[PDB]
C-alpha cells in the first residue's frame, strides 16, 4: 500500500546558555577521568 | 422506587465512618467530621497562595454546601437553615431560615457573585441578593441539581409526570436572559442496575437516587455533566436552539478497558473534578468502595477520545500480558479527524462569541486545522490506495489548505491514479478561483 | 425615624 | 385505575343528594335538581336585574355547562347532544349533535362572542361558530379542561405517556396562534396525597380526579388556576412567550391559618370563582363537604398576599388568641414591596399590550409605586438601624423616587452613616444626570 | 417489562411462516424466505421497467431494511452490521459495522442520495455518505423510528419517563437545522386494550409493540404518518413556527364501514404505501392476518376525507345494502368545503416554499376555489332556506368570488330575503371599493 510518511513530513515542516553548560559538564566529566 | 433527596456537587457518604467530603471543584474541596452532637468543617484550596484554609464547628447539622472563588454556602435541608461565607473577612458572614411547608425539604442551593438561589422538593425557587434580600419566589419542576460560573447558571429538573429537563439562563446584571426553559434532557438513567444487580453499592444510590455522578461548566463556560454510566456529556451550540446538540465526548469505561490490556478490572473507578480544555481532571480509585477518602490522594489527567472502537474487532487487531491494545490506523486518523473538527468548531464558537482570554488560543485553532488536514489526508491516502477513487475524490473536498492538496496529488500520482489528479487540479483550480474572488 | 416615614406618606 | 372524566369549573357533585351545581362564576351559577329520570336546571346570575334567571327541564342527562354574559351552553358527553341558550330572546335556543367514536366522551366545551370550542376523551379539538357551523378540527393530547376570553383561549393535557401539561393560544381572525403548546405544568396533583382517601373526600375526587376547582383569566386576561395545593397560580410573561413564568400569589390555607389567629382550625375551605385585581372572589365553604352546597352562600372577597412567612417564628413575635397575628414591620415591608413590585409588574405588561380596560389604572400604578418605595424605606430603615452599610446602599439602588432617596440621606444622618450619606448623594447626583438626560 | 425493538417502514412479520417482507413503498417491496440456515432476499419494483428485480442470500440475517431509488439499505440491530446495494453497477456495493455498546440494537436505518443514517435503542444517531464516510455522532432519547427526504429527516423516540417524542430537521448543506425537537407526538396507544390479545393482533404488537404501521413524506414533502387506530395523520403548518398542528386526514375504518354498506367487517385492514396529492396509495388486505401475505396483493388507492360522518344520520338518511351509504348534500357540502380550503392551504404552503413541484398546480389551485365557493354557495343556500339571515350573511362573507356573491344576491332573492339583498349588496360594493384601492 502507498506510504506517504515522507510527504506528510515534507509537508508538515513548512550557541545559547544552555548548551554551553552541557559541553561544561561534558568536558569536566571528561577532564576528571582521563589519563 | 424513587424518592427526592439534596445533592452537592461531588460529595460523599459517610460510610461506615464520622466523616466525608461535601464538595469539590477546580477551586477546592470542603470536608467535614461528626463529634458527638456537633460537627467540625475544613475548607481547602488547590491555589494556596490565593487563599487560605480555614475550619469552623456547626452544631446545626449542614448537609448542603456550594463553593466558588468569593465564597461558600451552606444550608440545612430539614430545617430550612442557611449561612454564606465569604471568603474575605471585611464582609461579616450572615444567616437565614427559610419556609417550609409540612415533609419539604431543600434539595439544592448555589450563588452567582450578586445572587442566591434555593429549590425544594415541592418544585419552589426562591432567590435573594448577595445580603439576602428576596428577589422573586417562582413554582417549576422539582430540582435536582444546580451550577454556576460568573453571571451563567445551569439547572436541571426532574418530576414522575413531566420527564427530565434543563434549564440554562444568564443572570447580567443587565439584564436576565433565559436560554433554554426546562427542556427534555437525553441521560442516561440507572435505575434498571438499581433495581435488578443487588451490587451492595446501593448506599451511593440512596446518597445520589438520580445517579448524577457529577455537573460542571467547563474552562470556556460549556454546559457539562458525567453519566451514571461513566460518560462525558457536552452541549454544544446554546447559543442558537435550532442547531444545540448533545454530544458524547468520552466513555471512561472504555479507557480503563484498553487500558488494562483488554481487560475488565471493574476494581477501579474514576471520580471526576473538572474539565480544562481537553483534559479532564479527576481521581482513580480503587477498592470497594467508589469514592475517594482521606487524606485527599493526588489527582490525574485524562484526554477526551471520540466513541468510535469496538473490542472485539480490537481484540482481533491485535491477534507483557497486560499490554494495552493496538488499534488499526484508519480508526486512529478517523478519531483525530472527527476529535480535532469538534475541538475547533468549540473553540471558534468561543471566540467568535466571548474572544480570547491570554491572546493565543487562536494558534491552538490553527493547529487543530493542521491536525484535521493532516489525517485527512492519511484516510485520503488509504483510499486511493484502495483504488477507490469516488471515495478518495469525496474526502478531497474535506481538506482546507492548497498545501494540503498538493499533497494529495503527489499521492494521487503514487497511486497512479491520472484521473483523480485530474479532478484534484480542476477543484484546486476552482478553489483557486474562489479564492481570487 | 418614624417622622422620616411620615415625611414619606406626606 | 386511572379513568378520564367531563368536568365544568367550579360546579359541585350531589354528595347523596338530588341536586348539584353544573358550573359558577363571577356572572352567575347553573344548578340543578333530579326529578326521576328527568332535571330541572335553573340558570342563575349575581346580576339577576341585567339578566332572566331562567330554567328548563332537561330530559337528556347534560353533564357539561358552560355559562357567559349571552348565554349558557349545554352538552352530553356520552350521546354528544349539546344546546346554546341565550339569555336574551333575540337569538335563538339551538341545538346540535357531535360525532363520537365508541368509547369516546366529550370531556369539556367552551364559549366566547366569537368562538365556539369543544374537546374529547381521545384529544380531538373540534371549533364552531356562535351557531354550531364548524371551522376545524385537530388532534392532540387527551384534553381535560378548557377555558376562553374573546380570542383568547387556554387549555390543560393529560396523558400517562405524555405527563401533564397545558396550552395557550388565540384563535385569532388571521389565524390560531399558539403561545404555548402542551407545555409541562408545574401544579401539584391531588393524587399525590395518596393517604387522603376519606370517604368524603373520595367522593369529591370521584367527581374531579384533577381537584382543580376552577381555571379562568384574571380582569386583566391573565390565565389563573387553583389546586390542590389549596393555592391560587397566575402565569405571568404570558404575553412573552419566551418568558413565561407562574407565580403562587395566594395560599389560602395560610390565610385562613392566620385569620383564625395563626390556629389549625379543619373547618373552613375556600371555592374560587374569578380574581379581579387584587382580590380573588370567592365563596367559603364549611364541613366535612369540602364543596359548596345548597341554598349557595353570599359571595366573599379575600386579598393576595405573597407566602414569604414562617409560622413558628409568626407565633412566637405575636406571643383574644383567635385575633389575627400581629405580623412585625419588617414582614409586613418585606411581603409589601413584593406584592407592590409583583402588581405593578403585572398591570404594566396588562396596558402596555392592551391598554386601559377600565380607564383608571393609571391611578392604580401610581399608588403602588408609592406604596413600593415606602416599603423600601422601612427596610432601608431597619438597614440603617443594623448599620449594615452594603445592605443600605443595595436597597437605596431600589427606590425609584427622588423624594425617597432625599428621606434616605435624613434616615442615613441619623443613623450616623457619613459615607452612606455621601455615597446616596452620589446615586441622586446620577439619577439626576439620568434625569437631565 | 418493556423492551425496544427494531423497525422497517411497512414491513410484515413472519406469522406461521418462513418468510416475511421487510419493508414496502412508492419504489418496490422486499421479501425473504428461509432456506435452511440462510435466507434469500429478493427486491422487487412496482416499475421493473425503470428498476430491475433482483435477489441474494442473507447469511447475516439483515433484520433491517431501507428502500430508495438509488439502492437498497441492510442492518443487523445486533451486530451491528450494515450493507448499501445500489441498483446500478456504476457504484459498488459496500458494508460497515456500527460501534454498538453492550445491550444496545440499531432500532431504525434511512438512506437518502446525500446521506446514510443509523439509530440505536441507547439513542445514538450516526451519520455516514453514500459511500461510508462518517460525519458525526449525537444523542437524543431512544429513537423508534426513521424516514427522509432528500436532505429533510423524520425522527420519533419513546421514554419510560419523557414519553412520546418526535424530532422533525434538515440536513442543510450549510448546517443542519432543527424544526422541531422532541416535541410530544399525540398518536393513539393500543396495548392497554385486553382486546388486543387476540392472535393476529398480538403477533403483531410482539412483532411491533408501537403499534405503527408506516411513515412517509408526502408527495410534497410533508411527514405523514399510519398508526396503531388505522388513522392517516399529517402534520400540517410544519412550515410555521406559531402554527405546526397535526391534521387527521383519513379514517380508514369509517372508509371500509360506509363502503361495505355500514357494515362492520372487520376482516378488512389497510396496508399504507405513499400518499399522491389527496390519495393514499394502500394494499386492501383480506383475513385474520393484519399484515399482507405471499404472494403480495395488487396496489389499490383511497381518498382523505374530513371527519363530519355521524353513522345513524347516515344510516337513517340513507333508509343491496353493501352498496357504500349515502351522504346528504349538508354533509357532502360541509366536507367539500372544508377539505377543499386544507387541500388549498396545504398546496398553497408547497408553491410559496416548494415551488410547482409537477407543473400544474396553479390548475389544480383555481379548481379548489371554485369547488370552495360552490360548497359554500350550497350551504348559504340551505340557510336561506331556512329563513336564517344571519347564517346566511356569515356564509356569503367566506365567498370569495364576486361572482358567487352575485349568485348569493339572486338566492337570496328568490329566498324572499331582502334584507339579505341589500347587505350583500352592502359587502359587494365595499369589496368593489376594496378592489379599487
Amino acid at each position: 500500500d502507498i506510504n506517504i510518511d515522507d510527504i506528510l513530513a515534507e509537508l508538515d515542516k513548512e550557541v545559547s546558555p544552555q548548551q554551553d553548560f552541557s559541553d561544561l559538564m561534558k568536558s569536566w566529566k571528561n577532564e576528571r577521568c582521563s589519563p | 422506587k424513587f424518592r427526592y433527596m439534596p445533592f452537592s456537587p461531588a460529595g460523599t457518604p459517610f460510610g461506615f465512618t464520622d466523616r466525608r467530603y461535601l464538595t469539590m471543584n477546580e477551586v477546592g474541596y470542603v470536608s467535614t467530621v461528626k463529634n458527638s452532637e456537633q460537627y467540625s468543617i475544613t475548607v481547602s484550596f488547590f491555589d494556596v497562595g490565593r487563599f487560605r484554609e480555614y475550619h469552623f464547628e456547626d452544631l446545626f447539622g449542614y448537609d448542603l454546601c456550594f463553593l466558588n472563588e468569593k465564597g461558600t454556602l451552606f444550608g440545612q435541608s430539614k430545617t430550612g437553615q442557611i449561612q454564606y461565607r465569604p471568603h474575605d473577612s471585611i464582609h461579616s458572614n450572615w444567616t437565614k431560615i427559610i419556609p417550609l411547608q409540612a415533609g419539604e425539604r431543600i434539595t439544592s442551593v448555589a450563588a452567582t457573585p450578586v445572587r442566591v438561589i434555593v429549590g425544594t422538593s415541592l418544585g419552589y425557587f426562591r432567590s435573594f441578593n448577595q445580603f439576602g434580600v428576596p428577589f422573586a419566589v417562582e413554582k417549576t419542576s422539582p430540582i435536582v441539581a444546580l451550577t454556576a460560573q460568573n453571571y451563567r447558571v445551569f439547572s436541571v429538573h426532574y418530576s414522575q409526570f413531566h420527564g427530565l429537563s434543563y434549564s440554562l439562563s444568564e443572570l447580567g446584571t443587565s439584564s436576565k436572559r433565559y436560554y433554554k426553559r426546562e427542556c427534555p434532557l437525553p441521560m442516561s438513567l440507572p435505575n434498571i442496575n438499581s433495581d435488578m444487580k443487588k451490587d451492595a453499592n446501593l448506599d451511593y444510590y440512596n446518597f445520589n437516587p438520580m445517579g448524577i455522578k457529577s455537573l460542571f461548566f467547563s474552562s470556556y463556560g460549556d454546559p457539562c455533566i458525567f453519566g451514571s454510566d461513566n460518560t462525558l456529556l457536552l452541549l454544544s451550540k446554546w447559543r442558537s436552539p435550532e442547531e444545540s446538540k448533545w454530544l458524547p465526548i468520552l466513555d471512561s469505561n472504555m479507557e480503563i478497558w484498553k487500558m488494562s490490556g483488554g481487560k475488565e478490572t471493574t476494581d477501579i473507578h474514576v471520580w471526576p473534578l473538572a474539565l480544562a480544555y481537553d483534559t479532564l481532571n479527576c481521581i482513580l480509585v480503587k477498592g470497594k468502595h467508589i469514592w475517594p477518602e482521606f487524606p485527599l490522594p493526588l489527582p490525574s489527567e485524562m484526554e477526551i477520545r471520540m466513541p468510535v472502537f469496538v473490542k472485539s474487532k480490537l481484540l482481533e487487531e491485535n491477534k507483557e500480558e497486560d499490554k494495552e491494545i493496538q488499534i488499526p490506523v484508519s480508526m486512529a486518523a478517523e478519531e483525530e479527524y472527527l476529535r480535532s473538527k469538534v475541538l475547533s468548531e468549540l473553540l471558534t464558537d468561543t471566540l467568535e462569541n466571548d474572544g480570547e482570554m491570554y491572546g493565543n488560543e487562536n494558534e491552538v485553532l490553527a493547529a487543530l486545522n493542521g491536525a484535521y488536514d493532516k489525517a485527512l489526508l492519511r484516510l485520503f491516502a488509504s483510499a486511493c490506495s484502495d483504488q477507490n477513487v469516488e471515495k478518495a475524490l469525496s474526502l478531497a473536498h474535506e481538506l482546507k489548505q492548497d498545501r494540503a492538496l498538493t499533497a494529495a496529488v503527489k499521492i494521487s500520482e503514487r497511486a497512479e491514479l491520472p484521473s483523480l489528479v485530474k479532478k484534484i487540479n480542476n477543484i484546486r483550480e476552482a478553489r483557486y478561483e474562489q479564492q481570487l474572488k | 425615624f418614624d417622622d422620616i416615614l411620615g415625611e414619606f406618606e406626606s
